[PDB]
């Protein structure tokens, strides 16, 4: 037998005994559905975070906020427009905190010009070619 | 019905389907039945193509038993140059039947060994990392640039300063691509006069006889004389076939077997090591019984009965430092993202909402409310502000179960009351609602995990006493008037709140009152035991492994106690913030311009506000810590927390950090994304209006009974969990770590201790960015080959990847600072790499690089030495007498008027264009199409001749018939044209053919010699005839069929570093893999 | 990203024209503002209060973050309006005049009810309450701080303007936004 693959890789006498009945006699008090539903929505893996990590080609593959966007989203898991529970415009200042943006690589310089490019840009510089 | 876990099926004839689940003989994740209802529960795998009454598995788990019934071999022989001879014997007759010869080798004048995976393998779900090796005399050049050549100047060309980078992670797809078990399968008892007697392994597919003849070289018997019938001849035919098999049958079927079939001796070692691995971290029903039962904390009793085996197998049990691992891992991934956090806790509340019985209704407050009304002269009013202030109307309490969630996540998160619920502006005791805000933040701001919430309190009363009371400050810059928002750091705690007799009572009575209260009544933490440490590990870090630290207190949990406990901490903090506020309200002294007499309204309200039945404070005292601590095992985030401590500013956590450098080096600070925070964590603003009021008003139903609640509530819950899957996917992270950090350490200066195999290959000291896209190449191989679409060591990733070990500190006040260093015990890609490139070290010549360094050169000769072995004359080394070393600043300067130019000598001497040099790599690479402009004319008829050192080179053959004229000029020009300053083309080189007969002797004109023995995967030459006289001369490799050679050599002997040998012992297995079952019983 | 160039950029004449391959910039990706309407709003703001003022506080408004503005009628008005249709009160209001609102009969004879009326502001009832008399910078502010925003006059600089009661009473984030007033928060 064979197993289907996820992510793609590599692509180029004998009597009914007196005990059994089914009766559906009880009615779970909590609520298998409603539980059920709630741990389905709750063993939900984290939300992956892939902004300023390279690539194949090793540029960073980041965009070039955040608490306004969770506040919205916690706006629209609730019904009410308004939010009861937001992530911005708190009263601690944390203007120092900062986020993983695409801007910087790994070096520290500013991803201005892509890394790929400012390596052909480099090797490029100095080429030698055939006498005329 | 079943008569093992009573699960009713109406299908009474597939009852063994069901039945082998248990074990017992007559896809599928867990089976999980209750005791008191008939409603099974099945979860089913996430990416199946349709859904029938099944749960789905939301957990990227990764496959670690994969099956091979194939070949264990990685090492395949190609023929090249075929040819066929006459033989003397054609085939074997018996009666009236022939049957045809087949040799276990191919039959050609050339044939040598090539390393290509799993060529031969019958598999399930492949790794799919596979290494595809071409002949030689094809271009192999397309995977040793597969790495950092994504800006080559020209393709075609691979770059030799990331040789090793691609060798390394070859050698890393390599090993990848052979994580299987392999699978038993059914014999066939052999009767033939050269193999009586023995039971041959048979394939699974149309016929076997082919891979018979393939597999055992033993069974061509000696029909002809050759080099192939010599060897065999050689060979002993006792050891072929089964082994031995094992003891328990489950039928006719051994159990385990060894066999002696051709397989290399890596890959088995390879394999056997992976086995060992899953069989240390197997585990059994009875533990996971055990484990479930004490998870339940007692409220629900959980069995699974199984039958006696022994194959059974399924791998859950893992270390403490795996956890510890994927905790740090999973915290780093964070980076202070708003978004990545807010669905855990967003929808841990709702959990939490279905799961707790409290339900929440202000219209207790509305009732009790009721009675109280106002005259119709007078126009301000108590109750209207209470009840449109508390807004009994509203239902929205999310906020409550949010802070109740995040009692379990500080340190990443921190929950505090938001701004706007404190007075407006600087607020005035003299304000009706002031007052009421004031009454609502202090009964709200407990539940909140702020360490500087007493301070909070404490100064949002000094500012709406402002100007009426007052208490001395020190520094004279700030003002008693200022905002209790501000105090959200311990540096800001005041001395007049640290030392309480600073306040005098003679001017101050009701701050001083306030500030006794605070720091007699504040609620005291606690901590309660979860889950089970022993069969699942706890990924928990600061605390001791069996404890989780709560803000308020815990008690046993009985419902019969009384509403107006005071000796509940809760209740006893809303009685005596009343009691306070009466005793302000009392005197008037603080509210002038109130015409009218409001102290019986604002006591009366007060009193009913301080009796009331509101069971929040017992649920929160008894019965939330129980299900904080059921449902924490069960989470995929694991619960991280950091000490609570109250009023004492000496052990304040104020920053959480991770470091990726081992303690014995001095590195520049890179500090993490998390540690940038006023608080400990990311903040998180709460609403004190449905704090307060989901506090001040809840209510059980009439018929609780917390036995029965609870174990209907457990149940569907523990049928969904995903702890395994969890358990799986941190073994595999804590894997990844450890070949990351030995795979960067390798080509990257760093001081971690690992044993370098390979360092003759040519590389660079990688920067941080080349660090960053090779980690980032391992980091994708290694998620490819196990099948995971979630995240594994990108955040490892951001930053400087050259890393050593991982550790997660923090730091209080005072400037203590506990570290916690978990200790990362031997992984197994990791030394399983080791081991292949220790492999490598010894056979390079059979992954296609040739070490040493290529001589080029005119060589007019009619001789038939192979050029991978020349003679000693045609080289010389560095030590040669005669010979000029280049260095870098090598100067060519033309010869005026007919002399010879001269270029400069390393020594400062000039040379003219003819001799022995010694010529590194780099130098041409610099200065091609000048260096190639004069010595390309130079070198074709002159007597110049370059060595060229490089170390490691890819080579690509070339066979010319030894009888005519040849001519390798036209290649060596080729490979000298297109050696670009960013990457070079395979050496070619031109070596002759072997030969039987006796040829013609014509010349041939050789430029490009290797400096050493560089052909080691030449299998046999002209394997058909019984001996060579023309061309190289070579038989089948003795060495590497040892156990059938060697007479005295036991069957598990196996010359691993120096020489991998072919058709060793592999140990077959067959084993089960139930899924998880469990009977829900219940607890009376 | 935001970037501020000086023209009058609305979404679809200014998406149609451009103004990027006018300014020499070759440019979906970029989303367009409209800013005609704050124009307007500058233009008549302008009369009642400084240059330099509201300059500082438009400036120190930033023009991600989406929200509104609301006028609510003035007293009478809204006590009406919330007599005629008692639905919609709030229930931030006091018992007493939402239950003597949900009631018929009303009239200037009644002594409580008139009690109430005129000690009745809007202080509580609707919290962040541009006044006639707020300064251009807190006005701002607020329009950061929240969705909505509730005013009194008609005088105002923001997002847009809507209103709460029927007339008769009264008397897009892409990758690079581009605008034409520059922001420093
Ligand atoms: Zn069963």
């Amino acid at each position: 037998k064979r197993i289907p693959r996820k992510t793609k890789g590599k692509s180029s006498p004998a009597t009914a005994e007196p005990g059994t009945s089914n009766c559906e006699h009880y009615k779970a008090r909590p609520g298998i559905a409603s539980v059920q539903k709630a741990t389905e929505s709750a063993e939900l893996p984290m939300k992956n975070n892939d902004e300023g990590t390279p690539d194949k080609r090793g540029n960073t593959k980041g965009a070039l906020d955040e608490a306004d966007d969770a506040t919205k989203k916690q706006a629209k898991d609730t019904e009410k427009a308004k939010a009861q529970v937001t992530y911005s415009d708190t009263g601690i200042n944390n203007a120092n905190e900062l986020s993983r943006s695409g801007n910087v690589d790994n070096e520290g310089g500013s991803n201005q010009k892509p890394m790929s490019t400012r390596i052909a840009e480099a090797t490029s510089a100095i080429v030698s070619k055939h006498p005329a | 019905q079943c008569h093992v876990c009573s699960a009713v099926l109406f299908s009474p004839l597939d009852l063994d389907a069901h039945v082998a689940s248990h074990g017992l003989h007559g896809r599928h994740i867990t089976e999980f039945i209750s005791s008191w209802q008939n409603h099974p529960i099945v979860q089913v795998s996430a990416d199946v193509e349709n859904r029938k009454t099944a749960q789905l598995l939301h957990a990227d788990t990764p496959r670690l038993v994969t099956w091979d019934a194939g070949l264990c071999t990685s090492f395949k022989i190609v023929p090249i140059v075929p040819a066929q001879v006459p033989q003397d014997v054609l085939a074997y007759t018996f009666f009236t039947s022939s049957y045809a010869i087949q040799s276990p080798f191919p039959e050609a004048a050339v044939s040598r060994i090539v390393v290509h995976t799993r060529w031969a393998s019958n598999v399930d779900f492949d790794r799919d990392s596979s290494v595809i090796m071409a002949p030689p005399t094809e271009n192999n050049i397309h995977l040793f640039k597969q790495l950092l050549n994504t800006e080559t100047l020209s393709v075609r060309g691979a770059n030799p300063l990331m040789f090793r980078a691609n060798v390394l992670h070859m050698l890393l797809e390599f090993v990848l691509d052979n994580l299987y078990l392999n699978r038993h399968t059914g014999f066939s008892q052999d009767h033939t006069p050269f193999t009586e007697g023995a039971n041959l392994r048979s394939l699974p597919g149309p016929d076997a006889e082919k891979w018979y003849s393939i597999m055992y070289p033993t069974r061509m018997g000696t029909p002809n004389v050759s080099k192939i019938c010599n060897f065999v001849a050689s060979c002993v035919r006792n050891r072929v076939g089964r082994f031995d098999r094992a003891q328990m049958m489950n039928g006719a079927m051994s159990e385990w077997v060894d066999v002696f079939e051709t397989s290399d001796a890596l890959t088995v070692s390879i394999r056997g090591r992976w086995m060992a691995r899953l069989a240390r971290m197997n585990i059994n029903p009875t533990e996971i019984e055990w484990a479930l039962t004490e998870c339940a904390q007692g409220y629900v009793t959980v069995t699974s009965p199984y039958a006696p085996s022994v194959n059974r197998l399924m791998p859950y049990r893992i270390s403490n430092a795996e956890r510890q691992i994927s905790q740090i891992i999973r915290v780093m991934n964070i980076g202070n993202n708003a978004t990545v956090i807010q669905p855990v806790l967003q929808d841990i509340s709702v959990l939490l909402q279905r799961i707790s019985p409290l339900q929440i209704d202000p219209t207790i407050i509305s009732n009790t409310m009721s009675t109280v009304s106002e005259s119709t002269t007078q126009t301000l009013s108590p109750a209207s502000s209470i009840l449109g202030k508390l807004r009994p109307s509203n239902s929205d309490f999310s906020s409550f179960r949010v802070a109740l969630a995040g009692w379990l996540y500080n340190g990443v998160v921190t929950t505090v009351i938001d701004d706007s619920s404190y007075p407006k502006d600087g607020g005035s005791v003299t304000s009706l609602e002031n007052l009421w805000d004031f009454f609502i933040l202090a009964l709200a701001l407990p539940l909140t995990t702020d360490p500087c919430a007493p301070v909070k309190a404490f100064m949002t009363l000094a500012n709406m006493m402002v100007g009426f009371e007052t208490i001395p400050m020190d520094n004279q810059i700030y003002t008693q008037s200022r905002r209790a928002s501000a105090f959200s750091t311990p540096h800001t705690w005041p001395r007049c709140f640290m030392n309480i007799q600073l306040i005098s009572p003679i001017d101050a009575p009701i701050l001083r009152q306030w500030a006794e209260i605070i720091h007699r009544y504040w609620p005291n933490p606690s901590q309660i035991r979860y889950g089970t440490p022993n069969v699942f590990g706890s990924a928990n870090l600061f605390t001791p492994p069996e404890v989780l630290l709560l803000p308020i207190d815990h008690q046993p949990a009985n419902v019969t106690t009384p509403t107006l406990d005071f000796t509940n901490e809760l209740t006893n903090w809303r009685a005596r913030v009343c009691e306070l506020m009466k005793n302000l309200v009392d005197n008037q002294r603080y509210q002038p311009g109130w015409t009218q007499s409001l102290v019986s309204s604002m006591r009366g309200t007060l009193g009913k506000l301080k009796l009331i039945k509101s069971m929040t404070p017992m649920y929160l005292q008894q019965l939330a810590p129980v299900e904080l601590a059921v449902i924490a095992p069960m989470l995929p985030f694991p619960p991280f927390q950091v000490p609570y401590v109250r009023l004492d500013r000496d052990r304040v956590p104020t920053m959480v950090g991770v470091t990726r450098q081992s303690r014995d080096t001095i590195t520049q600070p890179a500090l993490s994304l998390s540690t940038t925070n006023t608080t400990v964590g990311v903040p998180l603003a709460l609403d004190a209006r449905a704090i307060t009021v989901a506090l001040l008003s809840g209510k059980y139903p009439p018929d609780l009974v917390t036995n029965v609640w609870y174990a209907d509530a457990i149940y569907p819950m523990y049928a969904d969990t995903e702890v395994f899957s969890n358990l799986q996917r941190d073994v595999i992270t804590c894997e990844a770590v450890q070949t990351l950090v030995t795979l960067v350490a390798q080509i990257s200066e760093t001081q971690y201790p690992v044993d370098r195999y390979l360092d003759w290959i040519p590389s660079l000291r990688a920067s941080a960015a080349t660090a960053a896209t090779f980690a980032e190449w391992v980091n994708t191989s290694m998620k490819t080959a196990f099948d995971l679409s979630d995240m594994l060591l990108e955040p490892l990733l951001s930053g400087d990847p050259r890393m050593t070990q991982l550790a997660i500190q923090y730091q209080q006040y005072n400037g203590r600072t506990f570290n916690v260093i978990p200790e990362m015990p031997g992984s197994v890609i990791a030394d399983c790499v080791q081991l292949t490139a220790e492999v490598f070290n010894h056979e390079y010549n059979l992954f296609g690089i040739a070490r040493g360094d290529i001589i080029i050169g005119r060589v007019q000769s009619t001789h038939l030495w192979s050029p991978l072995a020349p003679p000693p004359d045609l080289v010389f080394d560095r030590d040669t007498p005669g010979v000029h070393i280049f260095g870098r600043d090598c100067r060519i300067s033309f010869g005026m008027n007919g002399a010879a130019p001269m270029i400069r000598d390393e020594t400062g001497m000039m040379v003219p264009f003819e001799g022995n040099w010694i010529f590194p790599l780099a130098l041409w690479q610099m200065n091609t199409r000048y260096f190639n402009q004069q010595f390309d004319a130079w070198i074709k008829t002159g007597e110049l001749r370059i060595r060229i050192e490089m170390g490691a080179y890819p080579y690509m053959l070339h066979y010319y018939d030894p009888r005519q004229y040849a001519n390798a000029w036209n290649l060596t020009s080729a490979w000298l044209e297109e050696i670009t300053p960013t990457s070079i083309p395979s050496v070619p080189f031109m070596v002759p053919i072997s030969s039987d007969h006796d040829i013609s002797s014509a010349p041939a004109v050789q430029y490009i010699i290797s400096t050493e023995y560089n052909d080691r995967s030449l299998f046999c030459t002209n394997s058909s005839s019984p001996q060579t006289i023309a061309g190289p001369d070579k038989h089948i490799p003795v060495e590497r069929y040892n156990i059938l050679t060697n007479p005295d050599a036991p069957p598990t002997q196996i010359q691993l570093p120096e020489v991998v040998d072919l058709y060793n012992v592999v140990t077959r297995y067959a084993y089960e893999t139930p899924p998880i079952t469990a009977v829900v019983m219940g607890v009376p | 990203a935001y970037i501020a160039v000086p023209a009058v950029v609305d979404s679809r004449s200014s998406e149609a024209i451009g103004l990027l391959e006018s300014f020499g910039v070759d440019a979906n990706d970029v989303s367009y503002q409209d800013h005609d309407y704050v124009v307007d709003q500058l233009q008549y703001m302008l009369d009642g209060y400084e240059a330099g003022d509201v300059i500082d506080a438009l400036v120190y408004r930033n023009w991600l973050h989406h929200s509104v503005y609301c006028l609510l009628p003035p007293k009478s008005q809204l006590l009406e309006y919330w007599k005629s249709n008692p639905s919609v009160i709030p229930d931030n209001v006091d018992r007493r005049l939402r239950k003597r609102l949900m009631l018929k009969k009303d009239l200037r004879k009644d002594d409580e009810y008139n009690q109430l009326a005129r000690a009745f502001k809007i202080s509580d009832v609707y919290a962040p309450l541009i006044s006639s008399t707020t300064s251009p910078m807190t006005m701002i502010q607020n329009l950061n701080q929240g969705e909505i925003v509730y005013t009194t006059t008609d005088r105002v600089i923001g997002a847009r303007v809507l209103l709460y009661a029927p007339r008769k009473y009264y008397a897009p984030h892409s990758r690079f936004n581009v605008g034409t007033f520059p922001s420093i928060a």
